[PDB]
């Protein structure tokens, strides 16, 4: 996995490649790994893909709970503060690895976390197994003063040395952009640069090209009337 | 201390009663009538609704009929909200039973453990007992059709036919005047019908006023299907039976 | 404990059941039943680890017993083996685990069949027209693979066991002493005394 | 009837346990009210020291309950100090869960809805006071969140408390029918406390010494209560005008 | 300390009545007025902010209030004990259903659960009934739209439209004669507008009425865009310039 | 009397009157006397019987070897007290290798009787206890009352007619503290001080219960013929 | 020693033109010894499909567990439960059980009652849910199911085409494991028929 | 890490590096390691990020409530609530932690906690795995009552030769300034301290 | 009515009778004060001799908390004790996570606390006793004084008991005549005098003089009880003022 995030001017966008692997093999081709905490509260997820999905949906859960309590939009350091200590609770075994991002009445905001709960601020992070492609990225074209188009741009750079280095990262790029006065646009396949090629054949089979023994309807309705 | 705002729910009485099971029939006097008749080839549940708004959402609506599970359903008489509780304990039984076993709870085990519940708050913890009846109408492969009564006490009886709540009385008569052994469901829904329009309190019984369900061997073979009627389907039964 | 068989004929299941039991490097007993009547048309055969396959026999039993009297009934043998099996894999995640493997047989009186279901430890459970535990397949599931017909009589399943039992005490390293053969049909249980 | 005596309905729908908590409310005779400025929040409210033997700087029914909230009383003091203890503890619970300072209204909200459970559990019974919580919310600008012991909360312009509500109550609707707004029209603080002990003073038709009263200030992240000669240079400017 | 009272405080009576939920009853009656009108493409639920004093900030106090995003109630009664209803109602949604099924529960169901809560204060030991009956008015897309009253025995009963509170019988009587199951919500929402007049005696306007619908999904209100399928919450409140613009067109 | 129904109400007065009727167990008690010197301490008891069949309650409770006390009431409870300060003792000397002050030994069991009368379900102890003991500070007596009252005195009685006893110890109270170094003596002063509190009975050799202990004289309790000497 | 390939097993699904297909061997083993031919490993909770590849035990617990779920489920909601919603239900209750799971290979196929879309997903044994357009694997052949897939697959095939190209991803993938085959069903699932067909297969 | 902090006439110092390290990837090269418990008390942080994070947060929150009862605590408190954590479970814990604070009694305080969760107040104090290095310099640079610019050069030229030997520590050198006068924060970069 | 026969009941006029039934059975007790002097605070108290057989100066009534905290109370004597015994578990807890000895202000409420906790249950009794307490913090000296329903404050000097109003107004005419501070050794006369002149109201029996004290200069901040020559001193200055 590579995920990265960028803060700008005026908001915060995160990146993410769309490969998920069980071992050397990839399980899905075109993973979602950018989850919405709130409206305005996304983060990218490395790791372990149920203990990212579980762990940003229990506290995404509480965040909604908690908007209702106090009648205020939910902010990015309460996400942070309730992600960190159910992960250290755990001691690193939720394998959770998250950049959180976000826009809330107190201005834009950019952290990451570690599985054991520890925590880091700034300006463009990255995490997963394609983390030093795309860091390398980040070292060499990030600035201070990003407009959005530009660090657009300097996250899926990001996520395209994730994509194209580590055999840990592939597919596509989703971009999620949160900006301040406005709704967050999250951008699914933002990138598609590994469209397959055209197969040489077709291996549509002629029909009655299997054997078989036996046929019978599947009864999936209900007890019938009469 | 706190003994002195203590009801006692758990006693006798020097007659040898538990007070509050009796107060609790007594509020069960007052409901809606529900009466269960069964027959050769099914049973009837046919119950009357307490008097309505025009402006009550019919179709949508349950008050009277509940489903257990497939092959078991319950007429209700008393506090709603006290058989819901009970209902959806009932509903985990038959599962755990089902999940055991692979095979359907029989009807009288699942009547037993519900009214075994209903039988602990007559004895024990302090507690107000339930404020409900049960007619419970279901089929197994062992005694076939079933009919049962289960009230706040934790007494459970069956029956041919029986009604729970208002007029009961009157209905009992009603039903052991007109019931025959050999009794075919259709029979069974047009005497279940007919008594309850003659037991009512209202001015005329209509289909807005009232729940109704069947469980028949009516399907395909040796199997059974539950019918809870919709609104249209009893408006249609009663012009049928010519009650309206 | 150690070889266990069990076959599914026309109208009967015929259990059999080693006689041996070891304490390492004696042979203890020459004569054991490692078997226990859960209901008059249903026995179950057991084998694993020392101690917990009595006791979870005997657990078994005692809870279909209770079943019975409660209901005046007799459960059919799919019920028995689903309580049966729902008990291996709640022990299964337990602190410490049932070692237990068995064979369940009963003749089911309302749909007038006979049933043979094998359920191993982990509470994985198969109905078959024969099967074993541990081992034991090893050496007879090729014999009962061709010889085995649906359509058998009782005495026919014996003959088959005989010849099953036969290539065990051939091949097979230890000295298990023997079966003791059981047949559960319409009629009830009832041992084979001669074997 | 035992229906008084716990917090059970009585056959009119009435719970009497809540009524004669409200009754211990006025127990001390003390008077309080809050104002809102452009910047802060301020509450006063009277201060009695009758015995020449207590130790004045030691009475006190105002509350700094965090940084940035106060919480003012108006009860017997035990049951005041039960509820400031339990306010300083959710202040701080929250700051550490949610990773921000507890705002004045959601704090009220809390211990209202403890409030409501003494109200519905017969066990537990009300306590004998109304909470005046100010602060100046980081989101919300100046804010006054009061509770009392029937789980009731709401947020107010102004508000006033005591024996001498109604009349005070009516001092004040009377200013804002005036002046058309929702706080006080004033730059600093310290006109906001002037304003605050006049309209008091009108209202009640009391004199008051350095002594006789009890401030306290919200502003952005901080509140304060002044000193006996912080409130003697606030007198003073008020005689002479 | 501990809680001793493990026993009932709600009991029959000889006449088997159970006391303590008629008073929860008689609490309701003298609350303020509220009720719920369902249209063919909407559900209204409306009530009279009574404001305390005029101190009192009243849009601080919240009497309508989203559950779900399709979900909304209002109250007759004691407030407080509304309050935290809503705040168990909320949590509960989330426990008991889209932290395992990862939707937001149906109208009915989320009402069952209420109801539950409602009934267990009615037989819990050491506690009284809530004080309180709720209109729920919610859409989801297997039932459409759907109104639920909730008694402080925990009963509960669909509705095409009712009011509850102090001129509950009025009101009633007031939207028999106005409704039909062919109004489209704009007809709902002035007929609620209507009845609501009879029973407020000072002010009537929308600073001093709280309204809310359940309607057309509001993209605008969900607050991110780019998941074709989630198209923003159904409840919606009411203005206080929305409201006044419906009264001159009274 | 519509404030005596528990332990945990005030009479309008103040007064707490399930404390108060456990007061009374007391009194219906057999009497029984304490007293010391420098050197010893003295609890002399006289036991009741049921009838003439029947044996005399025992009425003295060793604690410990330099600790014991006498009692006058209900029995049940006195072995619940006494067994708690034989434990209090023990674990005094297991853990820290010391000796129960007799003064901490009262502290202990004001603070024990004293919880069953702030609490609902509970009920106040029905006993009262002469404790004597001797300890790094000398001899001691201490008289507790179950309304949590532990105080130290030179001597003292309680049970029914024991105002008797209480006087005369008052009186001697200059002659009998000045018995040090004789044991024997004491216990006749005690035997003496016992007597004022007779009527209609007297001592028997079977009715009679004597303590002691002192400076190198281990807690001991003597009954039957070793009380002839003193009769 | 591996719980997820003690027993062996497969479980292929495949979407169509309204319509999708979901395959399983039926073998049962310990290990080296086949056991039984007949261990189905896909079940229905009314129109909603679950095949489970891994522990057998599990196999048969998860089923029992799923049909307890979607009974009650039945009973308050009144209309049986969707692809959608089932698929979250399981993902819920597998993570449940994060620190001792269920060792499993869930596969759901169904299609949506309401608006007639063709569904499939698959999960980990910790709940991970994978919602794939085309085609999801499961069981001790899934490397090989991968390859088949892979190749074979082409978007909306006729329900009869959609049959061949899955029997024969799942038979030449079984024939390649040691612990899978010995039979095979195929279920192929429109909106209102589901017919089922035992493949004819190779039986060592 | 290098950390340390230093009492000086007017007050305290706290400094430390600003590398956060998972093997041999540096995960944050301008990492704050200087934490803020009470206004006037704060940290240096040794350790486990994820262990030295909770433990300051848990601290923070201890030192909050303690201010809404009893008022500002004293610096020795803040480090005995520390400690407790520390002690308590040093089982669960890799934490070397420096608690630095200013009084107007006490003046400038310093007290570290190493791994066993022991408390020792000195003069001053160095930690992390960068410390090894400057014990010897430290040692014969330190004088009591240094002047503010003193005192800033000790540990910019002590923190920078713990930088210059320790692979593990490096980036920026974090100082924050704890006197009568306020709160001051102060940063020195690669260019300024590396050729000191 | 019945509103008085549980504990936690408000009456109709808000009141919780139990409290108040507990406060008569303090006005019941032996007179017990607390002066606030220059650099600490003196404790005095009535001990009721009703007996020749109470051995004298061993019915110890002023109970130590910690080793700068005095308490004395008038009422049941037992629930003083059990009351004593929290605070010395307060006093530990906080010494033990916080390491600086508990602030008399702070210890002050950890009492008041649990105090009127045993005012919002009728499963508990309220605690019949009033309670002085004081002593030297680092801001200084500090003398309060606590009810049964939980009140609390701090005094200049305090008073309770039987003899309650007369040492009240004893307590007024020392505030008065020395408004610019009394010493330690002043005070601990003051008290023995106090003492004295409030024993008037008790006068069956004769009684003993129990005197402690913390002050910075005198004591060191520690809490010290008055014995032997500076003991007999202020009883002889007692003595003095009574003819
Ligand atoms: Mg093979």
């Amino acid at each position: 996995t590579t995920i990265v995030g960028v803060k700008f001017n005026n908001g915060v966008v995160i990146a993410a490649d769309t490969r998920s692997t069980q071992g050397p093999i990839v399980a899905d081709k075109n993973c979602a790994k950018l989850h919405r905490i709130s409206p305005k509260i996304w983060c990218a997820g490395a790791g372990t893909a149920a203990d990212t999905e579980a762990v940003t949906q229990l506290i995404g859960s509480n965040i909604e709970l908690h908007s209702l309590y106090t009648s205020r939009e939910p902010r990015v350091v309460s996400a942070l503060q309730m992600l960190k200590q159910h992960l250290f609770k755990y001691q690193g075994h939720i394998g959770a690895y998250l950049i959180v991002a976000g826009v809330d009445p107190t201005g834009s905001h950019l952290f990451s976390i570690h599985a054991d709960g520890s925590t880091d601020v700034g300006y463009y992070l990255s995490l997963g197994s394609g983390s030093l492609a795309a860091m390398a990225v980040l070292e060499s074209h990030w600035k201070q003063d990003l407009t959005k188009e530009e660090a657009i741009k300097l996250a899926s750079d990001a996520i395209q040395a994730g994509i194209w280095n580590d055999l840990g990262s592939g597919s596509n790029v989703d971009v999620c952009v949160m900006e301040i006065g406005k709704d967050a646009e999250y951008l699914r396949n933002y990138l598609t640069p590994n469209v397959r090629e055209e197969k040489q054949k077709s291996y549509k089979f002629p029909r009655g090209t299997t054997a078989v023994l036996k046929e019978s309807i599947v009864n999936i309705c209900d007890i019938q009337e009469e | 201390g706190s003994r002195r705002y203590d009801s006692r729910t758990t006693i006798f009485s020097p007659e040898g009663r538990l007070y509050q099971v009796e107060y609790a029939l007594e509020s069960i006097s007052h409901a809606g009538t529900a009466i269960g008749i069964m027959a050769s080839d099914g049973i009837v549940l046919a119950a009357e609704r307490k008097v309505t708004s025009t402006l009550l959402e019919q179709d949508t609506s349950t008050e009277k009929l509940y489903k257990l599970n497939d092959k078991i359903a319950v007429a209700v008489a008393g506090l709603t909200a006290d058989a819901e509780i009970l209902i959806n304990t009932a509903r985990i039984h038959a599962q755990n039973y089902l999940k055991t076993y692979n095979e359907d709870i029989p009807v009288e085990i699942l009547v037993r453990r519900l009214s075994d519940i209903k039988q602990g708050y007559t004895q024990h913890g302090g507690l107000r007992p339930f404020g409900v009846s049960f007619i419970y109408a279901g089929y197994d492969d062992r005694y076939g059709y079933q009919l049962y009564t289960s009230n706040p006490s934790g007494n459970y009886t069956g029956w041919k036919a029986i009604s729970v709540g208002a007029n009961t009385s009157a209905a009992q008569t009603l039903l052991q005047m007109d019931y025959k052994d050999d009794m075919k469901v259709d029979d069974a829904i047009e005497l279940a019908l007919k008594t309850l329009s003659k037991t009512t309190d209202s001015s005329a019984l209509t289909y807005d006023r009232l729940e109704f369900a069947t469980i028949r061997k009516g399907a395909n073979d040796g199997e059974v299907y539950q019918k809870i009627f919709k609104p249209q389907e009893i408006k249609d039964i009663l012009v049928k039976t010519g009650i309206t | 404990m150690d070889i266990i068989l069990g076959i599914r004929v026309q109208d009967s299941v015929i259990l059999a059941s080693s006689k041996a039991v070891t304490r390492g490097i004696s042979v203890l007993k020459d004569s054991d039943d490692k078997t226990r009547q859960l209901s008059p048309h249903t026995l179950m055969s057991f084998a694993g680890e020392a101690g917990d396959t009595v006791q979870f026999a005997e657990y078994i039993q005692a809870n279909i017993q209770l079943y019975s009297i409660r209901e005046d009934y007799e459960l059919s043998p799919q019920a028995v083996s689903s309580f049966v099996r729902q008990e291996l894999a709640k022990s299964i995640r337990s602190r410490r685990p049932y070692q237990v493997n068995v064979l369940i047989g009963g003749y089911d009186k309302k749909k007038n069949k006979p049933e043979l279901y094998q359920i191993d430890y982990l509470g994985t459970k198969v109905e078959l027209p024969y099967g074993a535990h541990g081992y034991s397949g090893f050496y007879t599931f090729s014999l009962l693979d061709h010889h085995y017909r649906p359509d058998m009589t009782t005495e026919e399943g014996l003959d088959l066991l005989k010849l099953c039992v036969q290539e065990l005490e051939k091949r097979m390293p230890m000295d298990f002493k023997g079966v003791i053969v059981k047949i559960v049909d319409k009629d009830g249980i009832r041992q084979v005394d001669d074997f | 009837g035992y229906d008084r005596h716990i917090t059970i309905f009585s056959p009119e729908g009435r719970l009497y346990q809540v009524e004669y908590a409200f009754k211990a409310t006025n127990q001390t005779n003390i008077n309080s009210l809050a104002v809102r400025g452009k910047d802060c929040t301020v509450v006063i409210s009277q201060k009695k020291v009758p015995d020449k033997l207590l130790d004045p700087t030691t009475v006190s029914y105002i509350f700094c309950i965090s940084r940035t909230i106060g919480m003012v009383v108006n009860g017997p003091i035990p049951d005041a100090r039960n509820a400031a203890l339990r306010a300083k503890a959710e202040a701080a619970e929250f700051r550490y869960k949610y990773g921000y300072d507890m705002p004045c209204d959601v704090l009220a909200k809390r211990m209202a809805n403890l409030s409501q459970i003494y109200t519905q559990r017969a066990y537990m019974r009300p306590l004998g006071v109304i909470l005046t919580f100010v602060s100046v919310d980081e989101e919300l600008g100046p804010s006054i969140y009061k509770t009392d012991p029937a789980g009731y909360y709401v947020g107010y312009k102004a508000t006033a408390t005591g024996p001498k509500q109604q009349e005070i109550t009516t001092n004040l609707e009377n200013h804002f029918k005036k002046s058309k707004i929702d706080h006080i029209n004033e730059e600093s603080w310290e006109k906001v406390v002037e304003f605050a002990i006049t309209h008091m003073i009108d209202a009640l038709g009391t004199e008051f010494s350095k002594n006789d009263l009890e401030v306290g200030v919200a502003t952005k992240d901080k509140f304060f209560t002044l000193s006996a000669e912080n409130i003697e240079e606030r007198l003073v400017a008020i005689a002479e005008q | 300390m501990t809680d001793r009272y493990s026993f009932s405080l709600t009991t029959f009576s000889p006449s088997g009545k159970l006391g303590q939920i008629d008073y929860a009853l008689t609490a309701v009656k003298q609350g303020v007025t509220s009720l719920g009108i369902k249209a063919t493409n909407g559900v209204v639920i409306a009530t009279e902010k009574k404001s305390s004093s005029p101190l009192a900030m009243s849009e601080t106090l919240s009497k309508v209030s989203l559950l779900t995003p399709d979900i909304g109630a209002v109250y007759s009664g004691m407030g407080p004990d509304y309050r935290v209803l809503v705040d168990k109602s909320r949590k509960v949604a989330h426990t008991s259903y889209k932290r395992i099924y990862g939707e937001y529960p149906p109208t009915k169901l989320l009402v069952s659960e209420v109801a539950k809560i409602m009934q267990e204060a009615t037989q819990s030991g050491g506690v009284r009934p809530f004080g309180v009956s709720l209109l729920i008015a919610g859409h989801d897309e297997f039932n459409g739209f759907s109104l639920y009253q909730v008694d402080p025995s925990g009963s509960y009963f669909p509705w095409k439209a009712t009011a509850i509170g102090k001129g509950s019988v009025a009101a009633k009587t007031f939207l028999e004669k106005r409704w039909n199951d062919e109004l489209e919500l704009e007809d709902a929402i002035h007929i609620a507008l209507l009845t609501l007049k009879e029973s407020v005696e000072g002010e009537f306007n929308g600073d001093t009425i709280e309204l809310a619908i359940i309607g057309d999904e509001n993209p605008d209100l969900l607050g991110y865009t780019g998941i074709p399928t989630d198209k923003g919450p159904r409840f919606r409140k009411l203005t206080s310039q929305e409201i006044n613009d419906r009264l001159e067109a009274l | 009397n519509n404030y005596d129904g528990d332990t945990v109400t005030f009479s309008p007065t103040g007064r707490l009157f399930q404390v108060e009727y456990a007061l009374e167990a007391i009194k219906q008690g057999s009497v029984t006397v304490g007293l010391r010197s420098n050197t010893h301490a003295v609890l002399v008891a006289l036991k009741r019987n049921a009838d003439e069949l029947s044996s005399y309650q025992k009425k003295i409770i060793k604690c410990d070897e330099h600790m014991g006390l006498s009692l006058a009431g209900l029995a049940p409870d006195a072995r619940v007290l006494s067994n708690y300060l034989r434990q209090q003792c023990n674990y005094s000397s297991l853990v820290f290798n010391r000796k129960l002050a007799v003064e901490r030994a009262g502290h202990l069991l004001c603070d024990k009787a004293q919880k069953n009368t702030q609490s609902y379900g509970g009920r106040p102890y029905g006993v009262g206890l002469l404790i004597i003991g001797y300890d790094k500070s000398g001899a001691h007596l201490l008289e507790f009352q179950p309304s949590g009252n532990v105080t130290e005195l030179y001597g003292t009685a309680i049970g029914a007619r024991s105002q008797g006893a209480k006087t005369y110890l008052e009186r001697t109270l200059d002659t009998f503290i000045k018995i040090d170094g004789n044991p024997d003596e004491l216990i006749k002063a005690g035997v003496e001080a016992i007597s004022q509190s007779l009527r209609d009975e007297s001592l028997t050799v079977d009715n009679l219960s004597i303590a002691i202990v002192g400076k190198d004289t281990p807690f001991t309790i003597y009954d039957g013929e070793a009380v002839a000497k003193y009769i | 020693s591996d719980p997820s390939s003690i027993n062996g097993g497969i479980v292929v699904a495949m979407t169509g033109k309204d319509c999708v297909a979901i395959a399983c061997d039926l073998r049962l083993g310990s290990q080296s010894l086949g056991v039984s031919n007949k261990f189905e490993k896909i079940f229905h909770y009314g129109h909603v499909f679950l095949g489970i590849t891994g522990l057998a035990t599990d196999v048969t617990t998860l089923n029992e567990m799923f049909r307890y779920k979607t009974n009650l489920y039945k009973l308050k909601e009144e209309r049986a439960i969707e692809p959608e919603t089932f698929t979250q239900l399981v993902s819920s209750s597998l993570y449940e059980r994060r620190f001792g799971p269920y060792f499993v290979g869930p596969v759901v196929a169904g299609i949506n009652s309401k608006s007639g879309k063709p569904f499939i997903a698959g999960f980990d044994l910790i709940g991970c849910i994978d919602e794939a357009k085309d085609f999801i694997v499961s069981g001790t052949a899934s490397d090989q199911l991968f390859g088949m897939c892979e190749s074979l697959y082409e978007p909306n095939l006729e329900p009869e085409d959609l049959f061949e190209t899955i029997s024969q991803a799942l038979l030449n993938a079984a024939d390649r494991d040691a612990l899978s085959g010995w039979g095979a069903v195929v279920y192929i699932i429109k909106k209102d028929e589901v017919v089922k067909r035992y493949l004819k297969m190779r039986q060592d | 890490t290098s950390i340390m902090a230093v009492t000086f006439k007017d007050g305290v110092i706290l400094g430390a590096d600003s590398r956060t390290t998972t093997g041999a990837y540096i995960a944050n090269r301008v990492t704050d390691k200087l934490t803020r418990v009470h206004d006037k008390i704060w940290c240096c942080r040794s350790g486990s990020a994820a262990d030295t994070q909770a433990i300051a947060d848990i601290v923070q929150y201890h030192l909050e409530l303690y201010t809404s009862q009893y008022g500002t605590p004293s610096t020795e408190t803040a480090a005995s609530v520390f400690k407790e954590l520390c002690y308590e479970n040093k089982d669960n814990l890799t934490a070397g932690i420096i608690v630095a604070g200013y009084d107007d009694k006490n003046k400038g305080e310093v007290y570290t906690i190493p791994l066993g969760g022991s408390v020792h107040k000195l003069p001053y104090a160095i930690a992390g795995s960068g410390s090894t290095f400057i014990y010897g310099y430290c040692d014969k640079n330190f004088r009591e009552n240094m002047s503010k610019e003193e005192t800033v050069d000790f540990i910019k030229h002590s923190l920078s030769q713990a930088i210059k030997w320790d692979g593990s520590s490096g980036g920026v050198i974090r100082m924050v300034v704890l006197t009568a006068a306020g709160v001051e924060r102060l940063i020195f970069y690669p260019d300024e301290y590396e050729q000191l | 009515t019945g509103y008085d026969l549980s504990n936690s009941v408000f009456s109709p006029d808000g009141r919780n009778f139990q409290v108040e039934y507990a406060v008569k059975a303090v006005e019941n007790g032996t007179t017990s004060i607390g002066i606030k002097c220059n650099d600490g605070v003196v404790f005095a108290v009535e001990k009721l001799i009703t007996s020749k057989l109470l051995v004298p100066q061993k019915n110890v009534k002023i109970q130590v908390v910690d080793r700068h905290i005095g308490c004395v109370y008038s009422g049941l004597i037992p629930d003083g004790r059990h009351l004593v015994n929290r605070g010395r578990e307060e006093a530990a807890s906080f010494k033990k996570l916080y390491k600086t000895p508990i602030p008399i202000p702070a210890f002050a409420d950890r009492l008041g606390q649990y105090v009127q906790a045993h005012t919002l249950y009728n499963s508990v009794r309220p605690f019949g006793v009033s309670t002085i307490f004081g002593g030297v913090d680092k801001n200084g000296a500090h003398l309060y004084m606590l009810e049964p329903s939980g009140s609390y404050w701090g005094y200049k000097g305090a008073a309770t008991g039987k003899g309650r109003q007369s040492a009240k107004a004893e307590l007024e005419k020392l505030v008065d005549h020395h408004p610019e501070g009394l010493s330690a050794r002043e005070a601990v006369k003051q008290a023995a005098k106090i003492i004295y002149l409030a024993h008037e109201d008790n006068k069956e029996k004769d009684f003993e003089l129990e005197i402690s004290w913390c002050s910075l200069s005198e004591t060191n901040g520690l809490h010290k009880f008055v014995k032997g020559d500076l003991l007999q001193e202020a009883i002889d200055f007692a003595q003095k003022e009574i003819n």
